[PDB]
């Protein structure tokens, strides 16, 4: 809730915290970006930084690597950017293979 | 003579805003400012009631009264 | 009747956030390939997964875009230095995450 | 400056001497402590600066 | 965990459980509360037909102190006023009563009393609960303003006299009762007020309920050391019944 | 029709007060109830800016409202208007059943012993902690609560939507945050 | 207006009271010495103590402060012994019940065992606070409605601490020892077992404290109100009925068509407040023992209501137009 | 100085002697504590280190 400025009402009812059949639509993108953050987490962001990053940028307690959460991009708000289109400019970034000027 | 305690007490609220008013010109926030105010009401308006309205109005009987108890200390 | 509702302050509505201006000022629209143009892998001596790009694409993204966003004014000079290769593996993820998790 | 012994004709001598046996105390306190929250008069952190 | 039969469970078993005590017992406190004023009357001070749902419960006896007795209840009412001057303003019930003479003199309406023991209340060690501060020893003002000497005014700006002493509760150290000693011109003798309806100031002590004429026909103590129940009542409601009899625009409607 | 109901309740109480030729303290007590019930009702949507913000009026519906406007602020056991009027609530509850209790506890004496009087409730409180309150302090105190309890209540429910919008736990910032801390 | 009988004009003050005596010899444990509070003298009685000194009185004290002290120096310690860090998160730390893993045995000292030995002396403090109120009104030849008004809580505090835990067979079903610690518990709690709204018990509970609320205040306003015929004085009117009694009466019966008694209304107050903690602890018993999810129980029973309308923001606005773009 | 007795004819030596036990083991217990505080010279802590 403090990741998107939202609060509990928003995706959930309350009254049943648990019932598939009280949600709201966003409840499914959030199921989503749980999904989206581990896969980012234990994929890419850990295992780059434990081969390259200086000592300087270990943390306090156990020397972790940064890693990265709702915040890292919302930072405060319901969309990122509050929904601009930052992608339309930049095919390059888009797709894996080639890039399509289309 | 409660009219002494309660001004008091307003002398105490009184200085408890103006704590406030500088501790916003300091630099703090409202919360951190009336926290300390509300300090300094309850503890400067208990000090200024305790001890000046401790002090009843007396110029003679006050000596003979302390001498009083003077004389019941010593025998007891 | 639920009371399921989220409540803001009118004053904070009309604050956009504060960077959505300082992106639109760091963006450029991309240019066609053409007919047989120039590669940047045939200018300078670079990394495969930014050789196929032309050389114009290669410089306003590398420059206009990627040395502003992350603060590193000299990123992708030395490709010794840590930065470049934790670089080049950030364009990959952030193409994963455009492709993938749609 | 020289009848200023007058004050005892006034001032209760014990509520007086609890008065002031209170604020020593709470302001030789104070005093401390503000030269604890400091970085160049804490002898406690030099003590480790300097082992 | 199962179900005796169809959805029925611990719980429900425990919810009915409980009904059924709160049952009993809403049965029993409003049984419990009826031993006072009943059998109901009619307008007319005959039986009436109907006496509700509930039936009378039985009997309990206390044990009063100081020698005084038993009471055992319900019973007869003891209180109960002999000769009261009022007249019906209809033929059947539910309308009120018109008085006959004086109500604030007669004792009807605000200004009705209730015939309680014609003796002093007493505290634990068997002395008159209320005494004069004349008669208190040890005991003086500690706060407030000192209303001895102070004159009187009455309720339409009238001085009538000065608060000449006052009457203490020396079990629980409280003030009850002022005096009052009324001038020659309003009056004879001295009087009683009771404190909850008065208002010291700094110059004087002020009874908004009743008038500068009204003075002189306050019931006064057989006693001048000691009060009983009965006269405390008539002093009391005599002083209760100024707030609407004292005057014809505190009876009509305000609007 | 129900804002109407309850101001002729209370004019009708008034008025039998009036007849009576007692003081008028019940009605003043129930304003403070209908005041609650105002603020719940009319004050609080008025400042939100719609009507639709009101509790609906049903037996087991009008909990789930509760429950989710509790829930719009994270955390509401983090109010401290909330505290202060659950704390008096509490106060209240124990001092009816000690008040009760003393009171019939002195009217009712084992078999074969002679009634009490306030003298003896007296010396028990005393005895018991070491102060006593007295016969008429306590109905003093008693009704205080209550009437705290209510408009401590109505001040909760009235600052948590147009006064705060974030979240309750992080109103405690300013004392975890203060310059004094080291 | 008319004076309103809140604050007293004038006080007075004379000898202090030393208390009422009998074979028993109260006097022999009661301790000597009293002050008088003018401040407290404007609402109720000025006079402070004495107080009595028994054999219950003083386990009490002694145990109650065993634990407090436990309770606060495990507190320091978990901060580093730092006065000021101790002072800054007062409201945050607490003394945790142990882990789910050592079910009903003896945890360590480091993950429950402090936790059992000050809830030991806790338990021992207040039973012998109940023996001394049992006994107070024992020697003073009185009733004993005030150790049953006691027990009525007491019963509730057990059933929260003791009987529960045991029933589901871990000691880490317990209450933590703090202040914002211990909501945390309740909110976990009523989020975890379902909603305790649905739960019908906690619903009696309710009902019963807003009951005992609206009752004081009622005869808090009625004592008031006829305090000029000598209202306060209570008991004496109970042995010899007065006029304040009968407008007392009159005015309810004529409000609500139905009245009580000076002695019946003690007796109203007396039951609505211990059936809030009976009825708390019966709810309580009941949850995970016998029912796990109360929003299902209600579904089941017929009584949870439905609703037809739809779910999230964008079946009602848009996301621009509610920013104002 | 030779006239410092004079103070027990002023403050009765019983409250004296209670206030001054108490203010001197509660002073004691705080500056013990707060060398508990410090890292430097925490004792328990200095002979853990050093086996
Ligand atoms: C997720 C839920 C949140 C929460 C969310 C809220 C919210 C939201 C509210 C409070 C409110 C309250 N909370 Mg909280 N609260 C929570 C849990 C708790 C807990 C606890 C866990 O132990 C406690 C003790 C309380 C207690 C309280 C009280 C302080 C307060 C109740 C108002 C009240 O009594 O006004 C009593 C006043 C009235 C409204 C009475 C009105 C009566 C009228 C005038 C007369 C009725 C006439 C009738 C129709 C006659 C017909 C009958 C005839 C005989 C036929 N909360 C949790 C943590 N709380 C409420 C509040 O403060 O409201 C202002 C509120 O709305
Ligand atoms: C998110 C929060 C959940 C919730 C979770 C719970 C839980 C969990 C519980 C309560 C309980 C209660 N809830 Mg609920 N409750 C909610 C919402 C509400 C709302 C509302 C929204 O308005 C209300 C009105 C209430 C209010 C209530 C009370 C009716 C009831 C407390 C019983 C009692 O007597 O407590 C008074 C407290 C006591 C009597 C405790 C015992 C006291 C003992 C005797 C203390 C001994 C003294 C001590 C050792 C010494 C101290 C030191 C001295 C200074 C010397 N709940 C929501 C839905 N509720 C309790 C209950 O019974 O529910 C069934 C309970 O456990
Ligand atoms: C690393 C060691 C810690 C330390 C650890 C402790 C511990 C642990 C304790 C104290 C205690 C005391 N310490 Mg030491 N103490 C330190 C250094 C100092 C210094 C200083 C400026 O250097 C002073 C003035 C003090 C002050 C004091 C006294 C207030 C007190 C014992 C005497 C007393 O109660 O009678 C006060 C004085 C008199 C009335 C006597 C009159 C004249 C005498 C001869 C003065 C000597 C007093 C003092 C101990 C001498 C230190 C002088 C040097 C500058 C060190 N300490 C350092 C910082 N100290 C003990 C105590 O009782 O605390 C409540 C105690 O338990
Ligand atoms: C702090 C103040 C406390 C208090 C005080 C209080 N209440 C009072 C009084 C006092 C001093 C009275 O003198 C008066 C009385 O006569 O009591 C016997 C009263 C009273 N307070 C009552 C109840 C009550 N008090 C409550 C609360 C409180 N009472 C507070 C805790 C509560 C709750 C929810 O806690 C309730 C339910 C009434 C029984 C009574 C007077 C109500 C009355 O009879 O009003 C006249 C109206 C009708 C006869 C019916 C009107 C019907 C409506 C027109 C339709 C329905 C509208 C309603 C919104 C529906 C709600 C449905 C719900 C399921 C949501
Ligand atoms: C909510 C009820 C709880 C409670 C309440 C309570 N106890 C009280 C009081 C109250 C309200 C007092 O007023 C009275 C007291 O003296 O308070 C300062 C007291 C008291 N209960 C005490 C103890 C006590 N009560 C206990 C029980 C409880 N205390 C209940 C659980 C316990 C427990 C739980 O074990 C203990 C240990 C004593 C400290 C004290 C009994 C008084 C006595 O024996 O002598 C007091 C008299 C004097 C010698 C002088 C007055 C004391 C002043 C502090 C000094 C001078 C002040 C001046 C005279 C006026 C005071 C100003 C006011 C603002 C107080
Ligand atoms: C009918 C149910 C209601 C109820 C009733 C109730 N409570 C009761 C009683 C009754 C009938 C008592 O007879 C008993 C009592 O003594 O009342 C005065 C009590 C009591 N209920 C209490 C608390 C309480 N009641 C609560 C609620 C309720 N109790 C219900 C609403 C609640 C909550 C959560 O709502 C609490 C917190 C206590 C005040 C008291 C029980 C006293 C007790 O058990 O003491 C044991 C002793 C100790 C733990 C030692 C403590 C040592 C301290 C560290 C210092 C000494 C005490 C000191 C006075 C405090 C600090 C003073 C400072 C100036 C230093
Ligand atoms: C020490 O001191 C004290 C006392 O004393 C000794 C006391 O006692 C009390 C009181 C305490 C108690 C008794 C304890 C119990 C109390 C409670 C548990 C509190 C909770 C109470 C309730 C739940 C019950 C309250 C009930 C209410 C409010 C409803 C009752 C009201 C009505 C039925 C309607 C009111 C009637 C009116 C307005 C008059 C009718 C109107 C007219 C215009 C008349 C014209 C005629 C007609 C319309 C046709 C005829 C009308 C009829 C028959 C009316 C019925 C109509 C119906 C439709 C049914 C206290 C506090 C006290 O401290
Ligand atoms: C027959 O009558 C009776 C007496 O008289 C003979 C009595 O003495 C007593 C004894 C009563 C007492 C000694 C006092 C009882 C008081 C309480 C239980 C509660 C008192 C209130 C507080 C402790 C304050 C609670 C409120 C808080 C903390 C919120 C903060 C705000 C403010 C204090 C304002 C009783 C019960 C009685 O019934
Ligand atoms: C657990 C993880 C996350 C949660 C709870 C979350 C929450 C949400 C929700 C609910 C929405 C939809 C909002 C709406 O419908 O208005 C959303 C969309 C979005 N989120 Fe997040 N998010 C998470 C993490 C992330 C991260 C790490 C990224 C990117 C790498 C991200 C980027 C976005 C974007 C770009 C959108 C806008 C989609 C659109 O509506 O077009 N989120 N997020
Ligand atoms: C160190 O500094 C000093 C000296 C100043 C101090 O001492 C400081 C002290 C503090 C700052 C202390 C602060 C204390 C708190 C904030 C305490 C808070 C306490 C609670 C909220 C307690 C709640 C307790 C209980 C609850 C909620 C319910 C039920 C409990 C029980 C029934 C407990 C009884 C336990 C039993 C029966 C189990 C015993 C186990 C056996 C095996 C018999
Ligand atoms: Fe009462």
């Amino acid at each position: 809730s403090n990741s998107l400025g939202r609060n509990c009402v928003f995706c959930h009812n309350s009254r049943a915290f648990y019932d598939p059949a009280q949600h709201t639509p966003q409840w499914a993108t959030a199921m989503l970006g749980i999904s989206m953050v581990q896969e980012l987490n234990n994929e890419w962001i850990v295992p780059i930084g434990e081969a390259h990053l200086p000592p300087e940028r270990l943390g306090p307690v156990y020397n972790d690597v940064p890693k990265l959460a709702c915040k890292t991009c919302h930072k405060g708000y319901q969309q990122p950017l509050q929904g601009l289109n930052v992608v339309a400019d930049w095919p390059e970034l888009a797709t894996t293979e080639g890039p399509f000027y289309d | 003579d409660m009219t002494c305690t309660i001004t008091c007490w307003g002398i105490g609220v009184l200085l408890g805003i103006m704590t406030t008013v500088g501790l916003m010109v300091v630099g703090w926030s409202f919360l951190q400012g009336a926290f300390m105010g509300v300090l300094a009401w309850l503890i400067v308006g208990g000090v200024l009631a305790v001890a000046v309205c401790g002090k009843d109005n007396a110029e003679q009987i006050r000596a003979e009264m302390a001498a009083a108890r003077e004389r019941v200390r010593g025998a007891t | 009747g639920t009371g399921m509702s989220v409540p803001e302050f009118v004053s904070d509505l009309d604050t956009p956030d504060p960077t959505i201006e300082v992106f639109l000022a760091s963006t450029s629209d991309p240019v066609i390939p053409e007919e047989g143009a120039q590669t940047a892998g045939e200018a300078y001596e670079n990394v495969d997964p930014v050789l196929a790009d032309l050389t114009v694409e290669n410089y306003d993204r590398l420059l206009a875009a990627m040395r502003s966003w992350t603060g590193i004014p000299d990123l992708l000079e030395d490709p010794d230095h840590y930065q470049s290769k934790v670089a080049i593996n950030m364009i990959q993820m952030n193409q994963t995450i455009n492709e993938e998790w749609a | 400056m020289s009848k200023f012994y007058k004050i005892w004709l006034i001032f209760d001598p014990r509520r007086v001497f609890v008065a002031q046996g209170v604020f020593l105390f709470l302001l030789a306190a104070m005093i401390h402590l503000v030269l604890l929250s400091t970085e160049h008069f804490n002898w406690f952190e030099l003590a480790a600066a300097n082992a | 965990e199962e179900t005796f039969f169809g959805n029925f469970d611990l719980a429900s078993l425990s919810l009915w459980l409980f009904y059924g005590f709160f049952a009993l017992l809403i049965y029993y406190l409003q049984t419990e509360n009826m031993r006072e004023g009943y059998p109901l009357e009619d307008e007319d001070g005959n039986t009436a037909a109907n006496q509700g749902p509930f039936p009378l419960p039985k009997e309990k006896t206390f044990k009063l102190q100081h020698g005084r007795g038993e009471l055992t209840l319900p019973g007869e009412d003891v209180q109960r006023r002999d000769n009261l001057a009022l007249r019906k303003t209809a033929h059947g019930n539910g309308f009120p009563m018109e008085p006959t003479g004086d109500p604030m003199l007669d004792g009807v309406g605000p200004a009705s009393w209730s015939k309680r023991r014609d003796v002093p209340e007493l505290d634990a060690h068997g002395h008159p609960k209320i005494v004069p501060m004349s008669a208190a020893e040890g005991f003086g003002v500690s706060a407030g303003t000192d209303p001895r000497g102070l004159p009187v005014m009455a309720g339409d700006g009238e001085i009538v006299g000065l608060v000449s002493d006052m009457w203490i509760d020396e079990a629980e150290q409280l003030v009850r009762y002022l005096e009052l000693e009324l001038d020659p011109e309003w009056g004879d003798g001295k009087r009683l007020v009771q404190r909850q309806m008065v208002r010291i100031k700094s110059d004087r002590v002020k009874v908004r309920s009743i008038y500068g004429k009204h003075f002189k026909n306050v019931p006064k103590t057989k006693s001048p050391n000691q009060v009983t129940l009965l006269e405390e009542d008539k002093i009391m409601a005599y002083y209760a019944g100024g707030t609407l009899y004292a005057d014809e625009s505190r009876l009509e409607p305000q609007l | 029709c129900a804002i109407g109901a309850f101001v002729s309740w209370a004019l009708r109480e008034v008025e039998i007060c009036r007849k009576l030729g007692m003081g008028y303290h019940v009605p003043f007590a129930f304003s403070v109830a209908i005041f609650a019930y105002v603020t719940l009702v009319v004050f609080r949507p008025l400042l939100m800016g719609a009507w639709g913000h009101g509790f609906p009026y049903g037996i087991w519906s009008h909990l789930d409202w509760v429950s989710n406007t509790g829930y719009a602020y994270l955390h509401f056991h983090y109010n401290p208007a909330h505290m202060l009027a659950v704390t008096f609530f509490f106060t209240t509850t124990l001092a009816l059943a000690l008040h009760g209790a003393l009171v019939l506890s002195a009217a009712n004496p084992p078999k074969g012993e002679e009634v009490k009087g306030p003298d003896n409730e007296d010396t028990f409180f005393r005895d018991f902690i070491g102060y006593s309150i007295g016969t008429l302090g306590i109905h003093r105190v008693g009704l205080l609560l209550a009437l705290n309890a209510g408009f401590w209540s109505a001040v909760c429910i009235i600052i948590s939507g147009p006064v705060w919008t974030k979240g309750w736990p992080e109103w405690w910032n300013w004392w975890l945050e203060m310059p004094i801390w080291p | 207006p008319e004076y309103q009988n809140i604050f007293t004009q004038v006080q007075v003050q004379g000898p202090a009271e030393l208390g009422v005596d009998n074979e028993n010899n109260l006097t022999e444990e009661r301790t000597t010495g009293t002050g008088f509070s003018q401040l407290i003298g404007w609402i109720g009685n000025a006079q402070l103590g004495p107080i009595y000194l028994g054999w219950f009185g003083i386990i009490s004290l002694v145990t109650g402060t065993l634990w407090f002290n436990i309770v606060g120096f495990n507190m320091l310690s978990q901060v580093g012994y730092s006065i000021p860090e101790f002072i800054r998160q007062l409201f945050w730390l607490a003394l945790e019940p142990p882990s789910p893993e050592y079910g009903l045995r003896m945890p360590p000292l480091d993950d429950g065992g402090w936790f059992i030995i000050a809830s030991f002396f806790l338990l021992v403090s207040v039973i012998s606070w109940w023996l001394r109120t049992y006994q107070l009104a024992e020697m003073h030849k009185m009733g004993k409605h005030v150790a049953w008004a006691f027990a009525a809580a007491i019963w509730l505090f057990l059933v929260l601490g003791l009987f529960r835990p045991i029933l589901m067979g871990s000691w880490s079903e317990a209450v933590p020892y703090g202040i914002f610690p211990h909501l945390d518990w309740t909110t976990a709690f009523s989020i975890r077992y379902g909603n305790l709204y649905y739960n019908p018990f906690h619903a009696l509970s309710i009902v019963f404290l807003y009951g005992s609320v609206l009752l004081f205040a009622m005869h808090g306003a009625t004592i008031l109100a006829v305090t000029r015929f000598g209202g306060d004085r209570e008991l004496e009117q109970i042995y010899d009925r007065g006029t304040a009694s009968e407008r007392a009466g009159l005015f309810w019966r004529w409000t609500m068509g139905f009245n009580a008694t000076m002695e019946g209304i003690h007796r109203w107050a007396w039951w609505f407040a211990v059936l809030t903690p009976i009825t708390g602890g019966i709810g309580i018993l009941l949850t995970g023992t016998v029912v796990d999810n109360w929003f299902l129980w209600a579904v089941e029973h017929n009584f949870a209501p439905d609703y037809t309308q739809d779910y999230g923001y964008e079946a009602y606005t848009t996301y621009d137009g509610f920013l104002g773009r």
